[PDB]
Order: C-alpha cells, then sequence, then structure tokens
RNA sequence: GGGACCGCCAGUGGCGAAGGCGCCCGGCUGGAACGGGUCCGACGGUGAGCGCGGAAGGCCAGGGGAGCGAACCGGAUUAGAUACCCGGGUAGUCCUGGCUGUAAAGGAUGCGGGCUAGGUGUCGGGCGAGCUUCGAGCUCGCCCGGUGCCGUAGGGAAGCCGUUAAGCCCGCCGCCUGGGGAGUACGGCCGCAAGGCUGAAACUUAAAGGAAUUGGCGGGGGAGCACUACAAGGGGUGGAGCGUGCGGU
C-alpha cells in the first residue's frame, strides 16, 4: 500500500482516493468469506 | 407639497448603472440645513445652478467608486 | 576572507586602580577578571570585548 | 397601559466624583431600582472633553424616597480608542493584577502599553514587572476613593511611562480596565 | 431635565430591530423589528423597513416623555456576521429625523477573543 | 452555572530533527547562535540489521460532552436529490491510560566536506562610527549563522535554478528501469479490529508522461466602442380582411 502519484492525476480517471477505498471494502469481505 | 430647492454647483460624474444618473452636488437653499452641501443624482440632463427639487434633504448618494 | 586567520583579540597591560597591580588581560575574557591583591574586578565577560574598568597601559598582541 | 404606573427616580453620582447628577430613570417600584448599572463618561462628570473616552460604571444601591445614590462599579476605555491606539508594527503590553487598597477594597486592574516598535519578549517581561510593583505600591499608599481618581486622571499611567523609559519608550501607557472585584 | 435613553439598532442580512430603553436599559419603552412594517419576509433588512420602523418608535419614545437618545449600533457578534446591515444606517437617519436628540453613537458588537468554532463545516457554505 | 479557546499585538518574526509549537505569572528541564580554542586529540561521515518519538482521523477502558458536527432525522431545490441551502442530531472533537504508525508528513529536492561574480532586507550574536530626553534606547559600515528577493557566469527539453544550486569535485545510504494489470493474488510478520510492513505472475497496450508555442474557450479578470445591443425618448408587429413568400396538403 505505497500509492503511486501518478495515479492522483484525475485525467481519464476517478478520484484516487475512492478507488483506494473500494479496494479496501473489496478486501474486507474477500478476507471475510475466507475466514 | 413638502419640497425643497436647492442649487447644483458641481457635477460629480455620470453615476448610475448607465449613466444617465448624473451626480452633482447641490446646496440647500431653504430649509432647516440652510447652505448644507449634499451629494445628489439628477436623472435627465443637468448643467451647473439648476434649482432641484428635494423631498428629503437627509437622502445621500455613496461616493462613486471607481 | 582571510587566508589566514588572525585573532581579533589582543592582549592588555593594565593598571589597577586601588592597589597599583600590574597585569596582563584578555580582550574577550570568557569569565571575569580579577586584582591579585585588592581583588577587585578589573574586566567583565559579555558578548565581546570584555568591559574594562581599569586603565589599559599598553597593548599586546 | 402600565406606562403611567412609572415615575422619575433622580440618580446621584457617587461623592468621590463630585456627587454629580446625570439622570432619572423611571420605574414602577423603588425595589426595582436597586443594583442597577449606568453607563457614564468622565467628560459628562467632570466636563473634560479631552477625556471623554474613559467611561464609569455605577451599580445604583442606596434609595431614599425618589433620590438614588450608587456604588462605583468599575471603569473601561472606550473600545474606539484602544482600536484606535493599536497599529501594526507595535506591540501591545496587558498587565493584568488582583490587588487590594489600603481599606480593604479588592479590585482587578488591567492595564495597557504600547511602543513604537517591535520589541523583545524579555524586555517585555521587565516592563510588566516594573508596572506591577509601581501599582502594588500606589494600592499601599491609597485607599479606595483616593486611588480610584489618581487612576481616573491616569497620572499612574503618567508615571508608569516614566519609569518605562528606562527600558523602552512607549507610545502609550494606561488603565484599560478596572472592576471593583468586591468590598470590605 | 432633558431625557436621554439607548437605542438598541440591531442589524443582520435578514432583519433590523430597534429598542428604545431607559437610562439604565432596565425597562422598555419602544421596541419594533422589521416584522412589524412589511409584508416580505425577503424585505425586511431592506432599509425602508428600517427607516420606518425606527420612525414609528421614535414617535413613540417622544409620547412617552424621551427627547434625547444614545444609538448602541449592534451587528450580529460572536460568531456570525459583524458588518451591520443595510438598514442601520437608514434607521440612524430616520431616528434623527424624527425629532430624535442624538448623542453617542457607538458600536457594541460582542467581539469574542478566542469564540467557539463558527457554522457550516470545513468547505465553508458552498453556495 | 458550564465547557472549550486564549483575539489585535503577528509580520516575507521566533523555535523545532520532523508532524508541530502563542494568554499572564512562578518552578523544572532541553538545548542553539554568538565571543573566548581553556580542554581532548580524528575521538569523524554515512548507515544494511536495530531503536525512538510522530498531524488529523480510528479503536479499547473510564470520565466529560458549551459550540460544532460523521451517521441519521426533517424542511427546502429538482425530471430525479441518496447533495449543494436550511432546522436538528449520534460517534467524534476535551481529560485520563493504551493501541493504531497513517497524509500533497511537498521545497514533490537523503545527508557531510571543498570551490565558485554580484546587488539588497529582515532575524539573531559580535565589533566600529553617528544620535541620546542616557534605555545597545535611535541611524550607518563590517564579520558570522538563519531567512528571502533580484542577478553575472554556468547548468538544464523547457518551466526555471543559480553560493540557501537543480554548476564542478570528494564519502555514505536509499530509491528507479515503458504503461495498465496492482499496491492486487499467494505467503510471511505485526496490530484486539480497520488496517500496517514486505509483494509477484499471467495477460493486454504505443503510447503513457514532462515542459513550454499559437489559437480556442472561461456560467474568469481589466479597457474601450454604440445601433444587427442597450439607457432617455420615440414608432409599430402579433387581434380583422387582402397582396406575396416559406412550410403544410
Amino acid at each position: 500500500m505505497k500509492r503511486r502519484p501518478r495515479k492522483w492525476k484525475k485525467k481519464g480517471r476517478m478520484r484516487w482516493k475512492w478507488i483506494k477505498k473500494r479496494i479496501r471494502r473489496l478486501k474486507r469481505q474477500r478476507k471475510k468469506e475466507r475466514g | 407639497d413638502e419640497g425643497y430647492p436647492a442649487e447644483v454647483i458641481e457635477i460629480i460624474g455620470r453615476t448610475g448603472t448607465t449613466g444617465d444618473v448624473t451626480q452633482v452636488k447641490v446646496r440647500i437653499l431653504e430649509g432647516r440645513d440652510k447652505g448644507r452641501v449634499i451629494r445628489r443624482n439628477v436623472r435627465g440632463p443637468v448643467r451647473i445652478g439648476d434649482i432641484l427639487i428635494l423631498r428629503e434633504t437627509e437622502r445621500e448618494a455613496r461616493e462613486i467608486k471607481s | 576572507k582571510p587566508i589566514i586567520p588572525m585573532p581579533r583579540s589582543r592582549f592588555l597591560r593594565v593598571k589597577c586602580i586601588d592597589c597599583g597591580n600590574e597585569q596582563i588581560v584578555f580582550s574577550h575574557p570568557a569569565t571575569k577578571v580579577r586584582c591579585l591583591i585588592c581583588g577587585a574586578t578589573l574586566v567583565e565577560p559579555t558578548g565581546g570585548k570584555g568591559i574594562v574598568k581599569a586603565k589599559i597601559l599598553e597593548v599586546l598582541e | 397601559d402600565k406606562w403611567k404606573l412609572k415615575q422619575w427616580y433622580i440618580i446621584y453620582a457617587p461623592d468621590f466624583f463630585g456627587g454629580v447628577e446625570v439622570g432619572l430613570t423611571p420605574a414602577d417600584d423603588p425595589e426595582k431600582v436597586l443594583n442597577r448599572v449606568v453607563e457614564v463618561t468622565l467628560k459628562d462628570v467632570t466636563g473634560d472633553f479631552t477625556k471623554s473616552h474613559v467611561k464609569l460604571y455605577f451599580q445604583v444601591y442606596d434609595v431614599k424616597g425618589q433620590n438614588a445614590y450608587t456604588k462605583f462599579k468599575g471603569m473601561k476605555l472606550a473600545r474606539s480608542y484602544i482600536r484606535s491606539l493599536v497599529r501594526r508594527k507595535t506591540t501591545r503590553i496587558d498587565g493584568i493584577f488582583n490587588i487590594t487598597t489600603k481599606d480593604g477594597y479588592k479590585l482587578r486592574v488591567m492595564a495597557m502599553a504600547i511602543a513604537m516598535r517591535r520589541i523583545q519578549t524579555s524586555q517585555e517581561r521587565a516592563i510588566r514587572k516594573i508596572m506591577q510593583e509601581i501599582i502594588y505600591k500606589k494600592a499601599e499608599e491609597l485607599n479606595f476613593k483616593d486611588f480610584v481618581l489618581e487612576s481616573v486622571n491616569g497620572k499612574i499611567a503618567a508615571e508608569i511611562a516614566k519609569e518605562a523609559k528606562k527600558i523602552y519608550p512607549l507610545r502609550k501607557a494606561e488603565i484599560r480596565k478596572i472592576k471593583v472585584l468586591e468590598e470590605p | 431635565k432633558e431625557k436621554w435613553g439607548i437605542a438598541h439598532i440591531y442589524s443582520s442580512f435578514n432583519n433590523t430591530i430597534i429598542h428604545i430603553t431607559d437610562i439604565t436599559g432596565a425597562e422598555t419603552i419602544s421596541r419594533w423589528s422589521g416584522g412589524m412594517v412589511v409584508k416580505a419576509d425577503r424585505d425586511e433588512p431592506s432599509p425602508y423597513a428600517a427607516m420606518l420602523a425606527a420612525r414609528r418608535a421614535a414617535e413613540e419614545a417622544l409620547e412617552k416623555g424621551i427627547v434625547g437618545v444614545h444609538i448602541r449600533v449592534r451587528a450580529p457578534g460572536g460568531s456570525k456576521s459583524k458588518t451591520p446591515g443595510p438598514g442601520a444606517q437608514a434607521a440612524i437617519r430616520a431616528l434623527a429625523r424624527a425629532g430624535l436628540k442624538i448623542g453617542r453613537v457607538e458600536d457594541v458588537t460582542p467581539i469574542p477573543h478566542d469564540g467557539t468554532r463558527p457554522k457550516g463545516g470545513r468547505r465553508g457554505r458552498r453556495v
């Protein structure tokens, strides 16, 4: 979890904060159903 | 008709949105503020020394901000 | 900038006022300077040149 | 209506303020007049317009018939005046002190100093300490009323500036506000 | 003896209130808001509602033995705005013009040294 | 009565290793620069492994809960409102003890030494002149350190930088090797948890990206124009019939 500054330029992109948070929610649910 | 005539002396400059209102300085020629100089507006053409009639002397216009 | 550093501090042959005592003292003392016999102070340390009070007789380098 | 049921009681300034007359208040009962604050200006009491900024609050406490006699709640300088004094590239030095007078009148006074330019903090500490000790002294030697008047004319501020010259010149020294906390 | 009262002229950007009280400010004499004189809430802070209401309160005070008045201008103060509304000047002129002898005209907006966090959130009232 | 917070003074002040640090007094402690080499004698520089404190927010236990305000509850706006505006309102924001080790923590500039035209200010220490109501209290020159701004040579794609280097040499550490896939999968270790610290591959792509030039555009900013605009003033179209055109049949 070492975020690339390049990804923060909103050109052709969604705001990086929210993509990070989405990945985190996905992480949550996956680790949950694993155990 | 409680009016008060006053004498124009100096013209401050065209005022209002469209410049059709002209700002002048007028001296109250009669009333409770005799001789007092007030900045007052004029719709329609005006010159120096016109006698303009006031309903209220107390009203005043803000200084023209450039 | 001077190539060889030369000290801005000289030494002072001085005469004390009270007991007539000669002494060699420093221009920028880091501490107090007092006389041998009467004991009174001679030069006060400060941020720079010490505060002389007695009479300077000669300037040594 | 009620307003006809009111009657006017005259107020009287404190005796040490020359016992001047200032104004009247309408009350439906005398009991509603006690502990009534009145805000006056020293130009009114002494007539001196030069010190118009200073204001005195009098808590009205004594009613004999129609007449009202008061106590000296406190003093405040005019906020506009203080604002005018304060300027950029200048220091503001505020000294707050509780104090007992010679006659047991307990008090809070805070005092004001401003210099021409920006000064070192330690010098401000020295200013505070010197003014502190001076006001302690004047409290010791002087009683309530005389000390109050002595503060009113500001000559305390004058001697304060005189002694504070020995640390840094002052654009103006003064006593911003005074609150008689309680009586003996 | 000439009678002097206190005219508290509160002015926000939504309303103006003119309250006339005795020299101690402990007894009410005349208290007229902007709402008394207009029928649109938007019109309450306008200078006309101000001067009309002010004149009404002024004549009422005159009828009750008042002649002189000390004006006390007030902005909302606190964490709220500090500039008096546009109607305060109009109301002061009206009180002068209603036959009241005007004395001290000062501001009494309570200015805080260090006040609560104001309203609206961190990014401001995002109009 | 209560809880927070300490205005103007505040500045291109100060201090701090960094995030960060401002009400007054007294105490305790940490240091730094300046002036004196009085001392030691290379005792150094850097740092893989290690260790420390470390903004907001979150979390565990207890207290506290003025205002503000995540969630939530209403009012309004709208085609729609899960928002923007408004009325409230929980966790939070405060104190105590512990955890969590994160940010545009950005000068987007790892640190130490030697060299290198200048101009100028403030900050602070020292020195020398001038002023003095005699307080290093006020003006000027210099030296040192920090902090800008301008700037020669010089650099660099350019933006720009330029003795506070991003120029030239010496010492050490880390990091980087087209773009997505991805800070993901698996695994390890840590943390009560949310998470943290390490971390690929397949496959897919001719660009991605950086600086500046011109035009264009701005529900940006200034200046100036009046008639295909507007303010003053003024006529009349659209309602009825016809001439004639365009669409329609």
